[PDB]
RNA sequence: GAAGAUGAUCAGAUACCGUCGUAGUCUUAACCAUAAACUAUGCCGACUAGGGAUCGGGUGGUGUUUUUUUAAUGACCCACUCGGCACCUUACGAGAAAUCAAAGUCUUUGGGUUCUGGGGGGAGUAUGGUCGCAAGGCUGAAACUUAAAGGAAUUGACGGAA
């Protein structure tokens, strides 16, 4: 697993986190 | 680690220099870094002079050549076999042959 | 070095490089004495009696052994003109 | 050289080191007594001189300035000091 | 200069950069959060009474191949779930 | 003595060279261990550590034996020696005597004060092998060696009684610990005390001075 | 303490004058510029044959100090000097290495060639550069025949001459054979000439 | 910047007899440096040293004998109650036989030896050895 | 393939080394004191020694051969390298010395006859 | 030329390769504030070793070229010097080594100063604050888990490397 690829995963995974934390709030 | 001193290029106080396209691929390589390699041939061959001078006209014409400073990258000079890896104590070694 | 009751307990005085006053130690196997010959009238050798010189590794493998010895032979008048103090 | 005399060094080695690496830092420059083809006073003019130095009588320029020592210029006679 | 300032009159930077690069120790970090109290089933302590709630048997981790035989433990001052090892030959057939 | 080649056993076992003293004075290069074993007859060996060492070849894992051995008589010399073979007895036998070869002299002084017959070092020395290096401090009198059980059986035989030890680097690779340690003892005749600063007349070699007794032919 | 007579005498100097032992190298050690003379133009320094004269007395009066002979080895890896060494070597005590040095000579008491000189004096130090570095492991003073661009690393006299020529190498050899024979008293009297004539001592062909 | 002029001037001389010079140049040649300097030629760590005077700092060459093992500065100047000198001699001093510890103290630059004869104490220089 | 071994070149060279007033440049000869002065275990290798000191031998009478140590091999390189020549040189044949050298000569204060040309840069 | 379209190949259906082509590449006004932003080497100062080559400036040759009967200025040569980008040899020294004239002047430990790191993951994650139009940037844990992860080098083996 590249570190870069890792990196734009868990950024994407920000992004879905951030998504359903507004969607609630 | 340091593979080699001058990183594997020729940069010592610029930054940045400039790059250039390597002409086997166009790999986009730094023009410091590249390889440069000068092809100077005859215009004809080795062999074909004298059929160009015996059918020609203007006797002793010149003969003329073409230049073309060629740019490679890394990747395509070692596999072309224009620098052709060399040994940990001889990759030192800066003179051209 | 010696105890209360004089007695030098030493074991051994170790000699001195005569350029850079270091102590010449047992493995220092770069480390040298030069033995030069007391020259008589009508020039002979005097063998045995010596003008003698050590050198420690430090200073040959400096490179500064000959100078050195030029300086510690003229001052010695083993030399008259070789070694000038101002460079 | 391992052993040198430092308080007296060659005078051929002070006048090859720079001005202020010397033993006593002083300036290699100087003074000239300047006089033109016409007039006949006599003009202090410093080496390095930076300035397109005249007379007092003459409208001649001396010197012109340079990026050291200034060109003594048209013909005019020096002296030093 | 040896990285850090060294004047007589530094000793505030001194003493405060310590205190910041002290936390990065595992003591003192879990000993100033408090982490024994705050977290670790034993608030604390050394050792806690509990009820066992089901006898375990733990699948050894490899290359080693036992059965660990366990129990899993509700502590009486927390109210805590933990697995205790039963930790001699036999003795799983003395708890209940 | 036993046929010696090198000049130095040839003036040793004849009788010219008596003491090991004379040898360390013009630092004169020993290379034959019956030159040490003439010099100093009791000359107690120990083995501290034998390890195995490999090397992978096209099919197999070949290995040698180390053995590290510290000689010295507990009156101001030691030798460490380090030697690899096939074999351990091998290992022992050749590395007793690269330790007789490499056998140095040491300064015993005191912590301070000049009550007699040294029992310390005279100086704090330190002494670097690899990445460990090894201080040694003077101590006074009744503290023993304050070393680890290596270092402190290489002092034992340097005839050190008081010394202070602390340690830096991988201490746990013995064989840079003892090196560290040899240097360390080593540089007490590298440092230049207020009592050695007194000019010495620079005396004549013995292969000087028995020069026909050397070189036989 | 030399009384008179180890003064460079005018027919010494014409001997060193006309075998170019003055032509030092172009580049200059710092070490070797004490021996340079006032550099002409073209680029040639001028080695001081005066000074060149003082050290190879001093270097004879140290060979003519160990007492036996044949324990001051002479070494000469270059063709200009094999006939220079081979000549010292018998005209005094002087062991000879002539040609290959066959390192492990000093160090390595085994070998065939296994010598222990109180001396060793050598023609070039770059070129016997294995002699003067296994010298350094066993306690041997090194008399070289230094250029002014050769290293005086491990060299304790050095000898300044022109090491390019045959004539300059082969004349330093045969003053330094016949001083040593004059402060052994192997020479009657310093004033009188070799009967030996120094060109016994250089490089040939054929 | 330059902030010790002692710290460069024991380095220099710490360099030079690393590498066996018999002399250093020491430029800029406080009071603080000859002081220091006058102690260890008391003690015989080097020999005649001589102030050239331009007119800005002045300069010294010392001349090196060859006695000396350790020259050096304790920046920054510690205040040392006369308690603690042989906590500041036991952590510097190779032995305690010889090796001075010299110290700034209001009856001059000194010792500490002769700061314990003295019965004085004060701020720290450095050490010779 | 005729490549010989050591142990033929090693015991032909000692064979020469020290029979040298003995063997020829014949190999029969060779061979058949090659029974007298060694122990040589087998006929082939008699031979092979012999043969391939008729070879040294053959290759030392035009030129000598490295490594062959015989003591008259000295004496005749020796009564070579005597050689003296009488046209002496290193003496004044016309002294050819630079404007420096002279210079040397009045600073060392020595009289020597001498001749100055002027060296071009 | 990201995306996207399409042509081939591939066991799965190699994303490589071919032809197009949006955003983009360029510019103006405003944002962003990150890069293997690298010399993976903070900044100031001192000392320690030889060397040649080069860039900028300066100084000196009764030097070469403009030979025109004691031939300006430029260009060049030689020697110094200051400042710079670097380089070669050595290892005094340093380093775990690779290597380093600094990564030296360090257990003989202190020239001045700022920043950072504390076994590997979890994790540059959660949350809070703040900045941004957004993308995200700066700050930034813990629970839990783990006996190694890693660095340099040696021998072997292997290479669709020579
Ligand atoms: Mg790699
Ligand atoms: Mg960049
Ligand atoms: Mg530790
Ligand atoms: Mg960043
Ligand atoms: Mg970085
Ligand atoms: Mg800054
Ligand atoms: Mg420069
Ligand atoms: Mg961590
Ligand atoms: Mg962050
Ligand atoms: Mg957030
Ligand atoms: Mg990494
Ligand atoms: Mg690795």
């Amino acid at each position: 697993m590249r570190a870069k690829w890792r990196k734009k995963r868990t950024r994407r995974l920000k992004r879905k986190r951030r998504k359903v934390r507004a969607r609630s709030k | 680690p340091k593979k080699r001193a001058s990183n594997g290029r020729n940069k010592k106080g610029r930054g940045h220099v400039k790059p250039v396209r390597c002409v086997n691929c166009s790999k986009s390589i730094p023009k410091d870094k590249a390889i440069k390699r000068m092809a100077i041939r005859n215009i004809v061959e080795a062999a074909a002079v004298r059929d160009l001078s015996e059918a020609s006209v203007y006797p002793e014409y010149a003969l003329p050549k073409t230049y073309n400073k060629l740019h490679y990258c890394v990747s395509c000079a070692i596999h072309a076999r224009i620098v052709r890896v060399r040994s940990r104590e001889d990759r030192k070694n800066r003179a051209p042959p | 070095m010696e105890n209360d009751k004089g007695q030098l307990v030493e074991l051994y005085v170790p000699r001195k490089c005569s350029a850079t006053n270091r102590i010449i130690k047992a493995d220092d196997h770069a480390s040298v004495q030069i033995n030069v010959a007391k020259v008589d009238e009508e020039g002979r050798a005097i063998p045995g009696e010596y003008v003698t010189y050590a050198l420690s590794g430090y200073v040959r493998s400096r490179g500064e052994s000959d100078d050195s010895l030029n300086r510690l032979a003229q001052n010695d008048g083993l030399l008259k003109n070789v070694w000038s103090y101002s460079r | 050289v391992l052993v040198q005399d430092l308080l007296h060094p060659t005078a051929a080695s002070e006048a090859r080191k720079h001005k202020l690496k010397t033993l006593v830092q002083g300036p290699r420059s100087y003074f000239l007594d300047v006089k033109c083809p016409g007039c006949l006073n006599i003009t202090t003019v410093f080496s390095h001189a930076q300035t397109a130095v005249t007379c007092e009588s003459c409208s001649t320029i001396l010197c012109t300035p340079t990026g050291g020592k200034a060109k003594l210029s048209e013909g005019t006679s020096f002296r030093r000091k | 200069g040896k990285g850090k300032p060294r004047g007589l009159n530094s000793a505030r930077k001194l003493r405060v950069h310590r205190r910041n690069n002290r936390w990065a120790e595992n003591n003192y970090k879990k000993r100033l959060l408090g982490t024994a109290f705050k977290s670790s089933p034993f608030g604390g302590s050394s050792h806690a009474k509990g009820i066992v709630l089901e006898k375990l048997g733990i699948e050894s981790k490899q290359p080693n191949s036992a059965i660990r035989k366990c129990v899993r433990v509700q502590l009486i001052k927390n109210g805590k779930k933990v697995t205790a090892f039963v930790p001699n030959d036999g003795c799983l057939n003395f708890v209940d | 003595g036993w046929v010696p080649v090198t000049k130095l056993g040839r003036l040793v076992k004849a009788g010219k060279i008596t003491t090991i003293e004379e040898i360390f004075l013009h630092s004169l290069p020993v290379k034959e261990f019956q030159i040490i074993d003439t010099l100093l007859p009791g000359l107690q060996d120990e083995v501290m550590n034998i390890k195995p060492v490999q090397k992978q070849t096209r099919a197999g894992q070949r290995t040698r034996f180390k053995a590290v051995v510290v000689v010295g008589d507990s009156n101001g010399h030691v030798g460490l020696g380090i030697k690899t073979a096939k074999e351990v007895a091998g290992a022992i036998r050749a590395g007793i005597i690269i330790a007789k070869l490499s056998v140095i002299p040491i300064r015993r002084g005191y912590w301070g004060t000049n009550l007699g017959q040294p029992h310390s070092l005279a100086t704090k020395t330190t002494g670097k092998c690899g990445s460990v290096t090894v201080r040694l401090i003077p101590a006074p009198r009744g503290s023993g060696i304050v070393a680890s059980p290596a270092v402190k059986k290489l002092l034992q035989l340097a005839g050190v009684e008081d010394v202070y030890t602390q340690s830096n680097g991988k201490t746990r690779t013995l064989e840079n610990t003892l090196k560290a340690a040899f240097v360390a003892i080593g540089n007490t005749y590298g440092f230049l005390t207020p009592n050695l600063w007194a000019e010495q007349p620079l005396p004549v070699s013995p292969l000087d001075i028995y020069s026909d007794e050397a070189s036989a032919q | 303490s030399l009384p008179a007579t180890f003064d460079l005498t005018p027919e010494d100097a014409q001997l060193l004058l006309a075998a170019n032992t003055h032509l030092g190298a172009r580049n200059v050690q710092v070490h070797q510029e004490p021996y340079v003379f006032n550099a002409r133009p073209d680029g040639v320094h001028v080695i001081n044959v005066g000074k060149t004269w003082e050290k190879l007395v001093l270097a004879a009066r140290i060979i003519a100090a160990i007492p036996n002979p044949e324990d001051v080895v002479a070494i000469s890896s270059r063709t200009f000097g094999q006939r220079a060494v081979l000549k010292f070597a018998a005209h005094t005590g002087a062991t000879p290495i002539a040609g290959r040095f066959t390192p492990g000579s000093f160090t390595n008491y085994i070998t065939r060639s296994f010598k222990e000189p109180r001396l060793v004096i050598v023609t070039d130090p770059r070129s016997d550069a294995q002699a003067i570095k296994e010298a350094s492991y066993v306690n041997i003073p090194v008399i070289a025949l230094t250029d002014l661009d050769s290293p005086s690393e491990f060299v304790d006299v050095a000898i300044p001459c022109n090491n390019r020529g045959k004539h300059s190498i082969g004349l330093i050899w045969y003053l330094l054979a016949r001083e040593v024979l004059r402060l052994r008293g192997a020479l009657v009297d310093r004033t009188q000439p070799w009967s030996i004539m120094p060109d016994l001592y250089f490089y040939r062909d054929p | 910047t330059r902030s010790s002029v002692l710290a460069d001037a024991l380095n220099a001389i710490n360099n030079a007899e690393k590498t066996g010079k018999r002399q250093v140049l020491i430029r800029p040649s406080s009071k603080v440096i000859i002081k220091f300097l006058q102690v260890m030629q008391k003690h015989g760590y080097i020999g005649e040293f001589e102030y050239i005077d331009d007119h800005r700092s002045g300069k010294i060459v010392v001349q090196l004998n060859g006695r000396l093992n350790k020259c050096g500065v304790i920046s920054p100047r510690f205040n040392v109650k006369i308690g603690d000198i042989e906590k500041w001699t036991a952590n510097l001093l190779p032995a305690r036989q010889f090796g001075y510890v010299i110290l700034t103290t209001s009856a001059g630059i000194m010792d500490h030896e002769e700061a314990r004869r003295k019965h004085v104490s004060g701020k720290i220089l450095g050490f010779v050895y | 393939g005729r490549v010989r071994t050591k142990t033929v070149k090693r015991a032909s060279k000692a064979l020469i080394e020290r029979y040298y007033p003995k063997l020829t440049l014949d190999f029969q000869t060779n061979k058949r004191l090659c029974d007298e002065i060694a122990t040589i275990q087998s006929k082939r290798l008699r031979n092979k020694i012999a043969g391939y000191t008729t070879h040294l031998m053959k290759r030392i009478q035009k030129g000598p051969v490295r490594g062959i140590s015989f003591k008259l091999q000295e004496e005749e390189r020796e009564r070579k390298d005597q050689y003296v020549p009488e046209v002496s040189a290193l003496d004044l044949s016309r002294l050819n010395v630079d404007n420096q050298t002279s210079d040397l000569v009045k600073s060392l204060g020595l009289k020597l006859p001498l001749s100055v040309i002027n060296v071009s840069a």
